[PDB]
């Protein structure tokens, strides 16, 4: 896709995450280096000593290389290795699981699946759910997706999507207040 | 000569050291400059690196530069020599003594 | 991979580096200036708490 991340940042983790998804999406691959960092989310908080090792600090170069050498030299993509070389030269270790999560979120943000929750009051049937499916389709028609419901609302009768990161406010409480308003402002 | 020259900037200059550091007011030796370098160790910041003052001017230096330590701070002689005797900050003869 | 290598790495912590003493009662000190020292793994301390490093000082 251009080996263009989807934004640039500044910031520490988001500086390393943005180089390795452009040099990673470079050559050939994106989704082995998502594996690849994605293990060490899981294991950087399933495993208690491991987490300790990002976080020393006081641990020399030379020392952090042997341990991580003993963690895996396989199937890890060469991006992955790479990146690890570079953070025990510049003492960026600690920052390991920031840039492994920020990493991931680039690569879901290419991810074309999208989850849409319907907010309402009203609890939602069987038979009106499979009309809300019809209505949303129609809508895209062009991209798949999948539905969450949450129904914890203050308003009454109304409907508000979220998907993703749009917003279609179509609730009745929005309704009332503009007429109750625009009433009001008559200037009679 | 386990220390080498990270940066320099004016007259501070750091030194990258192996292993063991220097303790802090120690002096230290710069080898390869024209005339004796030294530097008195103020603060280690840390990642096996200090910062020094030098005691002369730091022109001429290059990054990398190997450093000795001499495992005290600035040492001057001291005795009934040094009277009469116009002395260096760093315990060196200016008046062309001997 | 695998999800095991906790093992694995643990291994390799106590013998790769002559170091990680009891954490809960010790630390290392990263840096040392303007009469400041930044101690490392000194956990479980309190705020106010006496602490004495190598040379008996406190």
């Amino acid at each position: 896709p251009g080996d263009k991340p989807p934004a640039i940042e500044d910031s520490i983790h988001g500086k390393y995450a943005g180089v390795l998804f452009s040099s990673a999406s470079s050559n050939k691959s994106l989704n082995k280096v998502a594996e690849d960092m994605k293990y060490f989310n899981q294991l950087y908080k399933e495993s208690e000593v491991f987490k300790s090792f990002l976080n020393n600090v006081s641990l020399k170069r030379n020392q952090q290389r042997d341990i991580i050498s003993a963690l895996g030299k396989t199937n890890f993509n060469p991006a992955t290795n790479n990146l690890l070389e570079t953070l025990i030269e510049n003492k960026r270790l600690d920052s390991l699981p920031k840039i492994a999560e920020k990493y991931m979120d680039y690569y879901r943000i290419l991810n074309k699946q999208e989850s849409i929750t319907i907010i309402s009051a009203q609890e939602l049937t069987a038979a009106e759910k499979q009309k809300v499916e019809q209505g949303l389709k129609k809508g895209n028609a062009n991209v798949q997706f999948t539905v969450v419901y949450q129904v914890d609302p203050a308003i009454l009768g109304g409907l508000q999507m979220y998907s993703g990161n749009n917003f279609l406010d179509c609730s009745l409480l929005s309704r009332v207040n503009k007429l109750k308003t625009e009433i009001a402002k008559i200037s009679f | 000569a386990n220390g080498q020259v990270s940066q320099v900037i004016g007259a501070v200059v750091d030194v990258q050291f192996e292993g063991e550091l220097p303790q802090i007011l120690n002096a230290l030796e710069v080898q390869g400059t024209q005339h004796r370098l030294v530097l008195e160790v103020a603060q280690h910041l840390g990642d096996s690196r200090v910062r020094t003052i030098a005691m002369d001017s730091t022109e001429g230096l290059v990054r990398g530069q190997p450093v000795v330590d001499t495992g005290l701070p600035i040492s001057v002689p001291v005795g009934p020599g040094t009277l009469g005797r116009i002395m260096n900050v760093i315990g060196e003869p200016i008046d062309q003594r001997g | 991979l695998s999800t095991g290598e906790a093992s694995v790495v643990l291994a390799e912590k106590i013998k790769g580096i002559t170091q990680q003493n009891d954490i809960t009662e010790y630390g290392t000190v990263i840096s040392i200036g303007d009469g400041i020292a930044r101690v490392f793994g000194l956990t479980k301390v309190q705020a106010g708490e006496m602490v004495e490093f190598k040379s008996g000082i406190r």
